């Protein structure tokens, strides 16, 4: 689209084995028939290798789905209460507030460099801790963002009731 | 080849579940080795001290 | 589906479970290592101390 | 059968269970194949009206299978007949069938009588 | 039952209705005056079986149940040997062993549908293979006791 | 309120930067997941991220998803432009927990 991207394009995140082939063209690379195959060959690749991790046992994969798409789900709706509070806020510009660029950089630049960097999760620990504080640091922030959100619209509100003693 | 397949699932299977009894039997068989293998200590001590002793 | 790919599903399928269970092996043979040598240990300081 | 080899004792842990229609048996597999991995299979049989369905999976996920299984418009459980307590079940679960057809016809005829 | 039908079309007189009434009240009290273990552990041990106002109730097995439990079900057991011997001594068409059959093939019903332990003293004595046979002889209503009794039984094998 | 508003606007900053890179770092452990349960042997794969043109997603997840349908299944696998998925009565099920219809391959849609 146009009017949610400005430094920003979208992207397909996709995982096959070293095994896989495509049913298009057998005996190719998937690295090669990622960037050389693709629809009118200006598809951009970008790594996304994170850190490999340690399976526990086979009970807990089943339900780690469901937590990470529960927690995929709460992050994505705190993304949402977050750009609507701040579209809310009335200060989202043409370019900033729609794309967010972090870094001070594009979106594909920025993804493309990106590697399961954390500044307090370290690669000696569970995925379930590291989710687990990560969600309560999204719940943290967006329950922070709130509470200065419902003191905004109380001091507006009440700034508009002075407002409207004053003059009217 | 409809119980081929089953048939080396189940037998791989057999062989996970032969490999887990393994580690069960393992850490089972450890258990007891710890205290059999902690049990010895107090006999090189007791006559240690059994020397101290007669000596005075 | 197809009949020919259930055979192909179910060898990684069981793939996956002799791994699960191999790691799970892996897990229990390092447990009871972890806690074998500090209870001999522990057996051996509480014999020492009555022997004291 | 899919000679014992299931019903005597194994390795692997069956699911045997009575559908109508092989569109919710693609939908379980299919969504058991997307949401719990490669623990399902294909099976077709023809009954007299529902359909055989075979499906198998792990020993240690039995018990979530059941809520899924259940919540799929289908009655895939461990067991079908509820005699398991001997290798096979089948041999008393054909002897309370050839007791309960004499006994549903005697009461059938002091019915009608 | 004379007296139960007779209470509800009384006569003109008082007096028959007085008596009918006083009669029905002593008539239906005597036979639950007396205790089920004692008349149960009577007619089992007089070796006579007969029909009762108490005797067809769920409530007297229920309740002789737990105090006849006490040779892992030797007093059911006894009554299915007093049953099945009854019937291969003493064989069926006969009209002395229909009435204890039929009687001990409901109180063996209402026992065996009672409670789920006592199959397994029907099954290691052996008098379960003679009420599935006994279903199919003459004496239909004993055979309709014994359909119940083997209905009893079947369904706790399967559910 | 115009102290709440800044403060606000600098905690909406940090807090919306915070929870995208928790929902990158929750959408790639979701994507290893996702690969890592479902397929299995081996216990490696290659993960990564392609950026496609605006209006032109489609395409390369109809091509993608041509070419990488075979792994799912040869009857499962269709041409879908955009996100096919089951959105009838209750018998079939549409979900981010259970759902009877989805993807041919491990594919995940992040866009903003």
């Amino acid at each position: 689209m146009a009017t949610a991207l400005y430094t920003a394009n979208d992207f397909i995140l996709i995982s096959l084995p070293q095994n896989a082939q495509p049913v298009t063209a057998p005996g190719s690379k998937t690295d090669s028939w990622f960037n050389e195959t693709l629809i009118g060959g200006r598809a951009f690749v970008s790594d996304f290798k994170i850190p490999e991790f340690k399976i526990g046992s086979l009970d807990t994969l089943i339900v780690e789905s469901e937590e990470l798409s529960k927690v995929d789900n709460q992050i994505g709706a705190s993304i949402g209460k977050i750009i609507e509070i701040l579209q809310g806020l009335n200060e989202t510009s043409t370019n900033a507030y729609r794309t967010l660029p972090i870094n001070n950089m594009p979106v594909p630049e920025y993804l493309e460099n990106f590697q399961w960097q954390t500044r307090k999760f370290k690669l000696d620990k569970s995925i379930k801790d590291l989710i687990t504080l990560i969600s309560n640091e999204s719940s943290q922030l967006d329950a922070d963002v709130r509470a200065t959100y419902a003191n905004y619209n109380s001091a507006k509100t009440n700034l508009a009731a002075a407002e409207r003693k004053k003059t009217g | 080849s409809q119980k081929n397949g089953i048939a080396t699932l189940l037998q791989a299977e057999k062989e996970a579940h032969e490999i887990v009894s393994k580690a069960r039997k393992y850490r089972q068989d450890k258990l007891k080795q710890a205290k059999t293998d902690a049990a010895k200590e107090i006999d090189s001590y007791k006559i240690q001290k059994d020397k101290e002793l007669k000596e005075f | 589906l197809t009949p020919n790919q259930v055979n192909d599903e179910l060898n990684k399928m069981q793939a996956f479970i002799r791994k699960e269970a191999e790691e799970k092996a892996k897990e229990i043979q390092l447990k009871a290592d972890q806690e074998y040598e500090i209870e001999k240990t522990n057996i051996v300081r509480n014999e020492t101390n009555n022997i004291d | 059968e899919f000679n014992i080899a299931a019903a005597i004792g194994a390795s692997v842990n069956y699911v045997t269970g009575v559908i109508a229609r092989d569109k919710v048996a693609t939908l379980e597999q299919i969504l058991w194949r997307v949401l719990r991995g490669n623990l399902f299979f294909k099976t077709v049989e023809i009954e007299q009206k529902n359909a055989f369905i075979v499906f198998s999976h792990g020993d240690l996920i039995i018990k979530r299978i059941r809520k899924i299984a259940e919540s799929l418009d289908a009655n895939l459980y461990d067991v079908d007949s509820s005699n398991e307590g001997r290798s096979q079940q089948l041999a008393k679960v054909n002897k309370n069938l050839s007791d309960l057809y004499t006994v549903l016809k005697t009461t059938s005829t002091t019915l009608e009588s | 039952p004379t007296v139960q039908s007779l209470s509800e079309r009384k006569y003109s007189d008082e007096e028959l209705r007085q008596d009918i009434s006083n009669l029905k009240e002593i008539l239906e009290n005597e036979y639950q005056e007396l205790t089920s273990f004692d008349e149960y552990v009577a007619e089992l041990d007089s070796k006579l079986l007969c029909w009762s106002p108490p005797h067809v109730d769920n409530g007297f097995w229920s309740d002789n149940i737990d105090e006849f439990k006490k040779d892992n079900y030797k007093i059911f057991r006894q009554l299915i040997e007093l049953l099945q011997a009854k019937v291969r001594n003493g064989d069926v068409n006969a009209k002395q062993e229909k009435i204890i059959i039929q009687v001990a093939l409901n109180d063996i019903t209402h026992v065996v549908e009672l409670l789920p332990e006592s199959i397994d003293v029907l099954d290691k004595t052996g008098g379960k293979a003679d009420i599935m046979e006994l279903l199919n002889h003459s004496d239909s209503r004993v055979k309709y006791e014994a359909l119940k009794a083997t209905q009893a039984i079947i369904g706790y094998t399967f559910k | 309120e115009q102290s709440l508003r800044v403060q606000l606007v600098r905690l909406a900053k940090t807090a919306y930067v915070d929870v995208f890179i928790n929902w990158f770092h929750i959408k790639a452990l979701r994507v290893y997941v996702e690969s890592v349960l479902r397929y299995g042997l081996p216990p490696h794969f290659n993960i990564k991220i392609i950026a496609v043109p605006p209006k032109n997603l489609s395409k390369c997840k109809s091509e993608l998803i041509d070419a990488f349908g075979f792994l799912g299944g040869n009857a499962f696998m269709k041409d879908k432009k955009g996100k096919i998925n089951k959105q009838d009565t209750s018998l079939h099920q549409y979900a981010s927990l259970v759902d009877t219809e989805y993807e041919p391959f491990v594919m995940y849609i992040i866009n903003l």
